[PDB]
């Protein structure tokens, strides 16, 4: 039934996948998903993190 | 021979009779009285009796009366027709004066022209009534702010107190239950006092920690009021925001000491954040969940064809029972659930990010260009992600979000700074910048622009969401303190 | 008259997966489960149009109760040679409840064994196979000529209530010439309204209302010995009037006139569910819900044989009360066609 | 003015920022007309019963509507005139009977109304009832009686005058 | 027994009728519909007929169908009502399944909210340029105000010509529809420019001179966009009615040296007979005979429909409708000069402070009063309004200006108190 267990990669990304066509079903009312700009953005937050993390580490170093 | 059958109306019970159908009235109304007198005694009722002067004569379910010289066939009566026999004072009582009017504007403008109905005027004694208790804890917190002393502490918990005590009596059915509008608005303006009076407990000039109490039991309390009225769920949920924001700015003031421009920054950031989760977490809230996975049931095959909700009619007078589709009927009350969650955490979102931007004080000289450019790179960051909402009061939240942003930074520019260019800039892009969106809404729709320009445009928002997590860094000197520590 | 097409449909193939194995393409897997919800979202739709093409025609056949107040035009239009109205000569309605759709979902070919079986798609096909095979809320139906009597099971205004739905069903759609009816009670006061009916007005005697109405106090005081010269039934996989006879009696006398079998082109609704009537369980439609849930053994929706042995949620009943009964009573008493 | 309608008889009409419509009646009437000022969407501002004497006697049922008090009545009809005209059918056909006939006045014979009421002096009372019949009686060579009826905080109250010669 | 008149109204046509008030509806509802379809049919109007599958239903006018088996006793139906002779389609129908919880999430909100539309978008639009001018001229008002600078006023003057002709222009080429909204949203944006424009022209340090001018010419192009236009005419009659006020109080304090509370309590006086003047000045104004272009509920009249004829109904629902319009933007002006002026009168550091809370109270009882008078829902709201914010004013002023917890303490109890005296009525 239901309840706290062990669940693989298979799994998880489909219930990424669910998450993300619900989130767009609420957002646009739309679920086609030929494209979806809600994966785009979240990569470009993330791309935000990663290049701030690096300079970061960049200013470190050298003063 | 042929006889009509009728069903006699007399002494408010339906007595059904056989007449002849080619005799005049007049010649048949003289046994007919008898035969109901009969059916009448026969029933225990009151029998009819005349008073006055006048006949026994039978009249339509409008009043007019049969012709008593004609049989029941001359007149159109057949059989299942309803009579009524009654005792009139005089032959003639008709009401020929048909009149043409219009029923659908009939119908229509009565409602609108209504006159006040009390149920409107309670709920306008409600609404005058939260707007009084507002007024009064922001008059209690504001003596204490200015004054530090015992006195409004207690004052405001007894007003909490008494507001939500009414509220709840409201709201336990006794008095409404069509109209929880009145309880919603009194428990939500009650909360304030409670806030209000909590803050005050502590000492020093601010409530202690700086008001982190007060704002984490207004929090906590909206929390609870949707955990278990789960009505208003935008609003409570906008407040809800606003006070775990505050909550979180004002510990990590009194914890580690930080400056304010580092606090307003990283709420900043925690909105930055939070926009872009504010779906996940609408669905999350709403208790949307999406389906079990089998993990190892190798049956797939189920004809289990599950049952109806029978929808009980709310007369409960015995009505036919209507049929919902399952127990998925709830996806669609947690559907509107889930879109009025995501209104306010737009709502609330918004004006966090419209305060932290209200950290940008002196004149762009100097470093002070960097908050000013952060600015822009999240105004074209919000105006551009509107088009990922579908809804209009979504799509206008974050577009007036976007806006004011623009127009708290021209403000504050203007009045504290005392250039008389700085104040034709501000009232330069508060005249310019609206109207360039109006242009936008008009001539937008209108064209077809190439696909190419569509992607251009399509790639602004995140050429603009990028860069701002390191001049984010930048304010908060984390460069600098590392370079250093 | 609206139409309703039958389909045949396949389902589309879920993916498969294969799973990885020890240590001493998540953006085409997301492509293909997109284009395998679209076209599940296809068949949706073509499911939702099949399906209210079916509604149509149900509720064009079969109206609610509440709604024969309109009593001309499509009054008494069915037909009793056994042929093309034949279809629905005999059937009347009784709730509201499930019933299998016109297209039929073919099993899916090519399906990957349970290991390889990606977990989105099989759990979607597993839903759409679960809710679209029926279709909810249209009218369910009793056939009068398939089985020898009916019998109501439940409380007493609940059975009253089925009861005059059952009636003003028959009285609305069938014509006086093809069917006539007939209440045999032990509680007259109720039955009061049926008088206006022209169904149950018997032919051959007259008094000052015109026909005499065919209720009668005890099954002892039966002048129908004309209707009980017949044989036992044929079921049908047309007589001239097909006779039902409502009966809330309770009395030990039904046998003699009650085989096992029944009788030929008679059917009888046994109210006040008793040992002698329930001696079928595919004949019982027992009151479960304060509601009015009716439980029976389910049926075939083409050709109303049982399915299987076990009972089943069937329909919500249509409880009709006097006043409307009346209301509908004294408006059917108008026509004399 | 002039108006027809569904109903059966034209009614004279006379506008000035508002409605004037007199019905003709021909002993003792009831004296509950009020009953008809709240019609069932129409609601006018007085019904004033008009008698004269001299030897002739005319009796007239003079009816007031302003049309800014009842544009929701107004907006369902067809015309503003065809509102108080059916008013008026209806009080004159609901007079209309036992011996007393009634209608509605046609356009010229309202100005000859006006006419007669001019014809070319005491204040006004206030408790009504049975003094009108005494008050008749005295030496005249015209005479005009009048009793004004007004919708009053959801009721009817009556106020009376007569002048004499 | 009791029996009722009621008139009902079914196919275009109302009849008088005299029911039985104790027999049940549905005894009723079927030979009520043969006498109908008889007088109907005497008339030549085609009949009622049935359409598909349904009932009849006796409806209120409000459109809420009766109980069928209950009579009009029992659910308070009386004499002189009327009552509507629908026929109700069935609604009884098949209920969709969308098994996706994705999908049916996207069809539910898809299928019952609004979607944003270029419609919502332009008026969004405006009334954000319309936020952002206003903001500009009150902060160029406020510069001229905190500096003596004359380059404040060629900035006002040339951005409210601008959004005055673009407005103009979207007036006169986009008329075409009711969202000509528009140009009236801008064009009320635009004239606060041009009265600050204007008000600042006055040399010298700001003062009433820049008062009376200011509001004098925006009054002024109220009165002109009234007769020109005749849209958004209740607000503009607001607007004008506190531009006369602050007019009159700008000439009182230039050709006279008046102290402000004078002209404070003057400006009372004529509120309060300005109250009892507004019923009637509203139908005056009913016949000023500007251009008919009709509001919401009238536009909404007309596509339901097509002395006499109905040239006189239309006149007749467009004069009530100016004048219900006149009539409420009057009581908001007066209600925004009532708590201005109780503010402003209602000091605690003043020997006579007695006295101007005891009219704060009498207007509030007098308002009380008149508020029961008007029938219009939110006529009466804004009487209570005022009401309730004068005393709103008078307690938190004496709060603020005045340090002493006593004060405090009272007002902050009568605060909460009095409107919860207004909430048990």
């Amino acid at each position: 039934g239901y309840g706290l267990g062990l669940s693989t990669r298979t799994q998880v990304t489909g219930y990424q996948f669910l998450a993300r066509r619900t989130a767009m079903a609420l957002t646009r009312w739309r679920v086609r998903m030929e494209v979806e700009p809600g994966r785009r953005q979240v990569l470009a937050v993330v791309a935000s993190v990663s290049a701030a993390g690096v300079i970061c580490l960049g200013a470190l170093l050298w003063s | 021979p042929q006889a009509a059958v009728v069903a006699i109306m007399a002494a408010d019970v339906q007595i059904a009779v056989v007449l002849d159908a080619h005799a005049p009235i007049s010649v048949m109304i003289d046994p007919l009285l008898k035969v109901v007198n009969t059916r009448l005694r026969e029933l225990g009722v009151a029998p009819l009796e005349a008073k006055g002067r006048g006949r026994w004569m039978l009249c339509l379910v409008d009043g007019t009366p049969l012709r008593p010289n004609l049989s029941l066939t001359e007149q159109e009566v057949y059989d299942g027709d309803r009579l009524w026999l009654k005792f009139l004072e005089d032959t003639e009582h008709r009401s020929e004066v048909i009149e043409h009017i219009s029923t659908a504007v009939a119908t229509n403008l009565s409602k609108r022209f209504a006159p006040i109905d009390p149920v409107v005027a309670v709920q306008v004694g409600a609404t005058m009534v939260a707007v009084g208790v507002l007024l009064g804890s922001a008059l209690l917190g504001w003596w204490r702010w200015q004054h530090e002393s015992w006195l409004p502490a207690p004052f405001a918990a007894v007003i909490a107190v008494l507001v939500l005590t009414v509220a709840t009596m409201i709201l336990a059915r006794s008095k409404t239950v069509p109209d929880r509008r009145v309880g919603d608005i009194l428990l939500l303006s009650g909360l304030v006092p409670l806030a209000v009076a909590i803050a005050a407990t502590a000492p020093g000039p601010v409530g202690a920690p700086h008001a982190v109490l007060g704002f984490g039991v207004f929090g906590v309390a909206a929390m609870l009021v949707m955990r278990f009225t789960g009505r208003r769920l935008g609003v409570y949920t906008a407040l809800v925001t606003l006070c775990a924001a505050a909550t979180a700015a004002g510990l990590a003031r009194m914890v580690l000491l930080t400056s304010a421009v580092t606090l307003l920054t990283c709420v900043l950031l925690a909105c930055v954040l939070m926009y872009h989760g504010a779906p996940a977490l609408s669905r999350w809230l709403s208790g949307i969940r999406l389906p079990v996975f089998p993990s190892a049931t190798s049956r797939w095959v189920f004809e289990a064809r599950p049952d109806l909700p029978t929808t009980v009619v709310v007369s409960g007078g015995g009505q036919p029972t209507l049929e919902g589709p399952a127990s998925v009927r709830d996806v669609l009350l947690r559907a509107e659930r889930a879109r009025s969650f995501l209104t306010g955490l737009l709502v609330g979102l918004g004006v966090l990010t419209v305060v932290c931007l209200a950290g940008l004080c002196d004149p762009h000289a100097g470093r002070r260009w960097l908050p000013l450019l952060l600015a822009a790179f999240t105004f074209g960051f919000l105006i551009l992600r509107g088009r990922s909402y579908v809804d209009r009061w979504q799509a206008i939240t974050l577009a007036a979000t976007a806006v004011l942003i623009i127009a708290a930074v021209a403000v504050r520019y203007v009045l504290v700074s005392g250039s008389p260019a700085v104040l034709s800039a501000g009232v330069a892009v508060l005249v310019l910048l609206p109207a360039a969106g109006l242009t936008a809404a008009a001539v937008v729709p209108n064209t077809i622009y190439s696909p190419l320009f569509r992607k251009i445009v399509e790639w602004i928002e995140y050429l603009c969401l990028m860069p701002i997590f390191p001049l984010a860094l930048w304010l908060m000197n984390v460069y600098e303190a590392i370079r250093y520590r | 008259a609206p139409v309703v097409k039958p389909e045949n449909i396949v389902l589309p193939t879920p993916l498969s997966v294969p799973p990885p194995e020890g240590k001493p393409s998540r953006p085409k897997l997301d492509a293909m489960r997109a284009q395998f919800m679209l076209m599940l979202d296809m068949l949706r739709e073509t499911a939702q149009e099949s399906a209210d093409s079916m509604d149509a025609n149900y509720r064009w056949f079969h109206p609610a109760p509440t709604t024969l107040a309109a009593a001309v035009g499509s009054s008494r239009m069915w037909e009793r040679q056994p042929d093309g109205k034949d279809l629905n000569f005999g059937v009347v309605r009784v709730g509201v409840g499930m019933t299998r759709p016109e297209v039929t979902w073919g099993e899916p070919q090519n399906m990957p064994t349970d290991i390889e079986l990606e977990p989105v798609t099989g759990k979607a096909l597993q839903e759409f196979g679960r809710y679209q095979s029926v279709v909810y809320n249209l009218p369910k139906m009793v056939s009068l000529l398939v089985e020898p009597w009916y019998s109501l099971v439940g409380e007493r205004e609940q059975v009253l209530g089925l009861t005059r739905a059952i009636i003003c069903q028959l009285a609305f759609s069938h014509g006086p010439d093809h069917v006539q009816m007939i209440v045999v009670t032990s509680d007259p006061d109720r039955w009061d309204w049926v008088k206006w009916i022209p169904h149950f007005g018997d032919p051959r005697r007259r008094d000052a209302a015109g026909n005499a109405r065919m209720v009668y106090t005890s099954v002892r005081e039966f002048a129908t010995e004309q209707a009980e010269l017949f044989a036992g039934r044929g079921s049908f996989t047309t007589p001239t009037p097909h006779h039902v006879i409502i009966s809330d009696i309770e009395d030990p006398q039904w046998e003699y006139v009650i085989s096992s079998e029944g009788v030929d082109g008679v059917t009888f609704f046994d109210l006040t569910g008793s040992p002698l009537w329930t001696g079928a369980p595919q004949r019982v439609l027992r009151f479960t819900d304060s509601a009015g849930v009716i439980e029976t053994l389910p049926r075939d929706r083409d050709t109303w044989m049982v399915i299987d042995d076990n009972a089943w949620f069937f329909a919500l009943a249509d409880q009709m009360s006097e006043a409307d009964a009346e209301q509908f009573a004294h408006q059917m008493a108008h026509w004399r066609l | 003015d002039h108006q027809r309608r569904f109903g059966h008889d034209v009614v004279g009409i006379r506008e000035y920022q508002g409605q004037l419509v007199a019905v003709v009646t021909v002993w003792l009437p009831v004296e509950a007309v009020a009953a008809r000022l709240r019609q069932f969407d129409v609601r006018l501002d007085a019904i004033d019963i008009v008698s004269v004497g001299t030897d002739e006697h005319h009796t007239w049922l003079v009816l007031r509507m302003d049309p800014q008090r009842n544009v929701a009545a107004v907006a369902a009809r067809d015309s503003v005139a065809a509102t108080l005209a059916a008013a008026t059918e209806r009080l004159a056909h609901d007079l209309n009977g036992r011996r007393w006939t009634a209608r509605p006045l046609t356009s010229s014979e309202i100005d000859d109304m006006d006419a007669t009421v001019l014809a070319g002096w005491v204040s006004p009372r206030d408790i009504t009832s049975e003094t009108l019949e005494r008050l008749w009686l005295p030496d005249t060579e015209a005479t005009a009686v009048t009793v004004r009826l007004r919708p009053r905080h959801g009721g009817v109250e009556v106020s009376a005058w007569v002048r004499y010669h």
